[PDB]
């Protein structure tokens, strides 16, 4: 389930890390190599909650030859902005759209404590900007 | 009836119902003003507008009628559309103070653009979301003729709704130096317009006063053809194009450097200036480019739109009972 911000750091240095923050926020900046989902929105929440699409099936269009590899290739990290308690997580909130639709998907996350806002303590370096 | 309570903001008074609470000017025009609000019943920051002198005018009249009219009719996840309208008149004779609710949506793409680069996920939903809406507007067979940045409203879910029916840049060639033979089809252009800049943060067609502005569009899409120039209208845009120096067609793919290929493509089918060649809102919602997200069962369309007041010429209290009477058979949504 729940990972720490340090664990993140070093398993990063050599998996897929999944940002489901709002757009503009993402675009403001993201850890590295972060992927961003849109998921909270009406048409994606329906869509998901139809199996029309899922999260996981999404994010595998950013290839070039083989679209999978690299992906379900690696552990799945999920991140938002901050939630410290992830074990209670609402609903409506994106955290809880994704973690579902991975599972759904036989898919086992981990959910990053304290989001982006607890990794940038001592880890701004790894991450992107403007 | 609710419970009013007036108030006053910079130089306007602002009367309206209990539920309606934290009235905060975000700015006016010719349109009217309009405040920031929080509606209590619904949990939604709402958007408020106030419509004053109405009907000073019979075409201020119609004109206010009509937006009414329009704005009660959509009913659509990407189209603007009103969450209420009231007035605190009582009698048709105390009548003349029109106020619209509607969901307050931050930002504009306009504001979006100039901030962030966004991803090619983002402009992919926000035009998929476009097209959508679009597909709605022309079922009734409503023409925008308005499209641009500016009219699109975008939340922090990357939510986007078309706004009220510069703006040079993304009018189409066939209505841009004002012809009778337009068709839903000059939105796709703006779409094409707008596609362009979210792919490059830079306008397609910066124009400066729109025989450059001519120029600008040929100097991409190419001259004319032999028959295509014979599917045209006016006597002066027919000539000034004979008048220019036959320029090639360019291949978007070397305009468009990096931008995914199917991207491209669908431009390639909406910057057409051919309108009886360009796509289809509907058409552009199946191309490749909307994959993932395209869903036939999921893009709704709106039922006919009964155009026909347009025609009549009536007088002030005519168009003013007629706009008492929309303001008062009107059904919240739920």
């Amino acid at each position: 389930k729940i990972i720490y911000p340090n664990d993140l750091a070093k398993k990063m240095t050599k998996p897929v890390i999944i940002d489901c923050r709002p757009f503009m926020e993402y675009n403001k900046s993201h850890i590295q190599g972060a992927v961003h989902i849109n998921c909270a929105d009406k048409i994606s929440r329906r869509r998901l909650q139809q199996g029309k699409i899922t999260v996981l099936d999404l994010i595998s269009c950013r290839e070039g030859k083989d679209s999978f590899k690299r992906i379900f290739s690696k552990e799945i990290i999920v991140y938002d902005e901050n939630t410290n308690e992830p074990s209670r997580v609402m609903p409506s909130q994106p955290l809880h759209i994704v973690l579902e639709s991975l599972k759904r998907e036989g898919k086992e996350p981990l959910v990053l404590k304290g989001g982006l806002s607890s990794f940038k303590q001592n880890h701004e370096n790894l991450c992107d900007n403007s | 009836r609710p419970t009013f309570y007036r108030q006053e903001l910079n130089k306007t008074i602002w009367e309206v119902p209990e539920r309606y609470q934290n009235l905060s000017p975000v700015g006016s025009g010719a349109y009217g003003s309009v405040c920031a609000a929080f509606d209590t019943k619904t949990g939604h920051r709402v958007a408020v507008k106030k419509l004053s002198r109405p009907f000073q005018s019979i075409i201020h009249a119609k004109r206010t009628y009509r937006e009414l009219r329009l704005l009660k009719h959509m009913k659509h996840e990407n189209v603007i559309g009103l969450l209420d309208v009231f007035t605190p008149a009582r009698s048709l004779e105390e009548f003349n103070d029109v106020y619209l609710v509607t969901h307050l949506m931050g930002a504009d793409l306009n504001n979006i653009v100039k901030c962030q680069k966004l991803t090619d996920d983002h402009v992919q939903f926000l035009i998929y979301q476009i097209l959508r809406g679009l597909k709605y507007i022309h079922s009734a067979d409503i023409i925008h003729r308005d499209l641009k940045p500016s009219n699109l409203a975008v939340n922090e879910d990357c939510e986007l709704k078309i706004l009220d029916f510069a703006t040079r840049w993304y009018r189409a060639p066939e209505i841009m130096l004002n012809w009778m033979h337009y068709n839903q089809t000059v939105d796709i252009w703006s779409v094409g317009c707008i596609m362009a800049e979210l792919l490059t943060g830079r306008t397609l067609f910066p124009g400066t006063d729109h025989i450059d502005q001519l120029k600008l569009i040929l100097r991409l899409v190419g001259t004319p053809g032999a028959e295509l120039l014979k599917k045209i209208s006016s006597e002066s845009a027919r000539n000034y194009i004979q008048s220019l120096a036959q320029m090639p067609k360019m291949n978007f793919a070397n305009v468009f450097i990096g931008a995914n290929p199917l991207a491209v493509d669908l431009l390639e089918k909406m910057l057409v200036l051919d309108s009886d060649k360009r796509i289809t809102a509907a058409q552009a919602l199946a191309h490749a480019y909307f994959a993932q997200y395209h869903d036939p069962d999921d893009e709704p369309v709106a039922d006919p739109y009964d155009q026909s007041f347009e025609s009549r010429d009536l007088l002030i209290d005519e168009w003013k009972s007629l706009t008492y009477d929309e303001v008062i058979s009107f059904v919240p949504p739920p």
